[PDB]
RNA sequence: CCUGGUCCACCCGUGACGCUGAGGCGCGAAAGCGUGGGGAGCAAACCGGAUUAGAUACCCGGGUAGUCCACGCCCUAAACGAUGCGCGCUAGGUCUCUGGGUCUCCUGGGGGCCGAAGCUAACGCGUUAAGCGCGCCGCCUGGGGAGUACGGCCGCAAGGC
RNA sequence: CGUGUAGGCGGCCUGGGGCGUCCCAUGUGAAAGACCACGGCUCAACCGUGGGGGAGCGUGGGAUACGCUCAGGCUAGACG
């Protein structure tokens, strides 16, 4: 049920613009893309859920993190249907290495969220109206998955390692254990917990994002059917 | 909350249509005198903040000086950048022979038997990121034929 | 056309290592293998058998590197931090018994050839004896 | 027409016969020199014209050696990759020249760019290394004095070492 | 910039010698100084006794991995 899954349309991916360090997940390259071995992909997902699991059953935060077009979404809601952080949008700089400081911006986000419905609004000239709600819109618009835990995660979990290295460095330099679908495009090495597999087309990032999220859950209770995935779905 | 004592303090200076604007940075070693230390380089615009800025770093930055009578397990050359230091483990009872950077550093580190040797460059700053980086690679039997397990 | 074969294979080594790597061949020798043999037995390496790259004799030997590290460059620490030759093509460098050297403070090995077999730091300076001073490793 | 080097393929032959290389020897851009040809264009020098405080210059009109050839000298240089030669070893990517194959691919030599690891004072280097190692040759040891002096050797001289 | 003289440097295997090299034994390495002890002058400086070391070099014996040399073979460097 796993293997067919994948197999099915959620492997094989970047071609000659690898990076050899990844070529021990490699199994040959088709008509000119990199065929990665699925395989030993899974005795990877295993090792990569024994560590999300015994992090889910014991009550640790997670980070999830995507910011590119083709698994921005499909991460927006992952998430919230785990109840879990994540960024969507450009990962600003410093947010772990920098927590004392980008989280005085969230404590700026709600200075808006209560004075939002409030007997203030009666007054202030129109100027401070249109520039108080815009600056709570992109507050809000940035940090939407970025409030929930006041503090730094026990770990993170990511799509394009390489795509978004920048948070990688945070968290490697915090100490914080980093999980990551990565492909050939990707390098090993620096993540500590690795899915190896497709990373651009919306198919297998569902197929990966979803049981991982799933098995966050699976340890607390409440096993459902999957997430809104389908909709404009290829 | 440590030891702290502060190696050297330094005014630079930056030019700018109308004169110049300056700086001070500080270098600051950190240690309980166990086995832990840690180096900090700090500046601002002025002494008493680059100072404080200092002992802040060094806390964040610090390296287990495992030692072994007071002293060292084994001898060590470190170059980093133009400089090169020597360290030589004495007998108990000699005393830590050194130049102001290597000596400070190493008293809070908690030696006492030591011999040292600053070559190359004697550049203070590099002298110091040379030290830690020597201590930073220090083993003792144990750690080592812990890799020799197989 | 190589002049010392064995600084050779130890760079071969100490090049291998600083990328960390399953093995690295060096082309087989009766004293490479000697040489290699005290790596082994002293827990510098998994070890070492014969191969052939067509017709061609070499040693396959296998590495041996730390436990992966936490933080930025997570590279494990190397099981061969140091290996360089003493002993020269262009400067031979014997030694006396008493003046066999002390590796790193018993951390390290002298290996070197000897009137009786190749013994290291300790193993000769029990057998009571010297010779043509090899290496240092550590 | 005469001749050098050099790469590829077949694994056929010899069986370490190798690497480097003080001195020696040869070659060595331009200019320059000797003897003898050659002379269109260009052009040190030199003559004029402007400009200019002046203009032994830059711009313009002329113009001789020279630039060319044969034979003989001279032997210098930013003679530059400012990177001695040989060998082994340490990710790949890209385009380019030229070999070979059961040719959308692989492999061998060569020339470029970006770049792991590593080096580096930094700039940068990076299988065409400035990486990691062995061999052998050359060379550096604060600036000016000075590549000067003296001596020596070479050169017809200029001058060179 | 080449070519090359002397010189330096020398791939894999097997055996003979043992020159380098390594070990043991012994002669030598005066004393004074130095250095560790112990005392002699009130301490000390100076001074005595005793011990312990000293590389080298000669002599005898032994080992043979590496270097050298003689010998037999190989094809991975080199050449054809
Ligand atoms: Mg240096
Ligand atoms: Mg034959
Ligand atoms: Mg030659
Ligand atoms: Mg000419
Ligand atoms: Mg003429
Ligand atoms: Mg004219
Ligand atoms: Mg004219
Ligand atoms: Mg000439
Ligand atoms: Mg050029
Ligand atoms: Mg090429
Ligand atoms: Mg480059
Ligand atoms: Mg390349
Ligand atoms: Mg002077
Ligand atoms: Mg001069
Ligand atoms: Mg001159
Ligand atoms: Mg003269
Ligand atoms: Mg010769
Ligand atoms: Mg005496």
């Amino acid at each position: 049920v796993k293997e067919l899954l994948e197999a099915g349309v959620h492997f094989g991916h970047e071609r000659k613009r690898w990076n050899p360090k990844f070529a021990r997940y490699i199994y040959a390259e088709r008509n000119g893309i990199h065929i990665i071995d699925l395989q030993k992909t899974m005795e990877e997902l295993e090792r990569t859920f024994r560590f999300i699991e015994d992090l889910a059953m014991r009550g640790g935060t997670i980070l999830f993190v995507g910011t590119k077009k083709q698994a921005q979404d499909i991460v927006r809601m992952e998430a919230e249907r785990a109840g879990m952080p994540y960024v969507n949008q450009r990962w600003l700089g410093g947010m772990l290495t920098n927590f004392k400081t980008i989280s005085q911006r969230v404590h700026r986000l709600e200075e808006l969220e209560a004075l939002f419905a409030s007997p203030e609004i009666e007054e202030r000239p129109k100027k401070e109206q249109v520039r108080l709600k815009h600056e709570l819109e992109r507050l809000q618009k940035y940090l939407s998955g970025f409030r929930l835990l006041k503090r730094l995660p026990d770990a993170i979990f990511v799509v394009d390692p390489t795509k978004e290295a920048i948070a990688v460095r945070e968290a490697r330099k915090l100490f914080i254990p980093v999980i990551a679908l990565a492909d050939t495009d990707s390098d090993p090495d620096l993540v500590d917990y690795i899915i190896p597999g497709n990373d651009d087309a919306i198919r297998s990032i569902q197929l990966i994002l979803s049981r991982a999220v799933d098995l966050i859950i699976q340890a607390r209770g409440g096993v459902v059917e999957p997430s809104p995935s389908y909709a404009l779905v290829q | 909350d440590f030891e702290e004592k502060m190696i050297l303090i330094r005014r630079t200076a930056r030019m700018q249509a109308g004169g110049r604007r300056f700086r001070f940075g500080a270098l600051v070693v950190v240690g309980d005198r166990q086995g832990r230390v840690g180096l900090g380089f700090g500046k601002a615009p002025e002494v008493p903040l680059a100072v404080q800025k200092a002992g802040y770093y060094a806390r964040r930055n610090m390296v287990e000086v495992p030692l072994q009578n007071g002293t060292i397990p084994h001898e060590i050359e470190v170059e980093f950048g133009a400089s090169k230091i020597v360290l030589k483990p004495a007998a108990p009872g000699t005393g830590v022979i050194a130049g102001a950077v290597p000596r400070a550093i190493l008293e809070l580190a908690g030696v006492t038997d030591i011999l040292t040797k600053e070559l190359g460059s004697r550049n203070p700053i590099n002298i110091a990121y040379a030290t830690m980086e020597a201590l930073r690679q220090l083993r003792t039997k144990a750690d080592v034929e812990r890799l020799r397990k197989g | 056309m190589l002049t010392d074969p064995i600084a050779d294979m130890l760079t071969r080594i100490r090049n291998a290592t600083r990328v960390y790597k399953e093995s690295t061949d060096v082309p087989a020798s009766r004293f490479k293998e000697e040489i290699l043999r005290i790596l082994a037995r002293e827990g510098f390496i998994k070890g070492y058998e014969r191969v052939d790259v067509d017709g061609k004799p070499y040693l396959r030997v296998y590495l041996k590197y730390g436990p992966r590290r936490q933080g930025p460059d997570p590279r494990p620490e190397q099981v061969i931090h140091h290996i360089r030759r003493i002993s020269k093509p262009g400067r031979r460098v014997y030694v006396g018994v008493k003046e066999i050297p002390r590796v790193r403070r018993g951390l390290g090995i002298a290996i070197l050839s000897t009137s009786k077999g190749v013994l290291t730091d300790r193993e000769a300076r029990k057998l009571g004896v010297g010779g043509e001073l090899i290496c240092e490793v550590w």
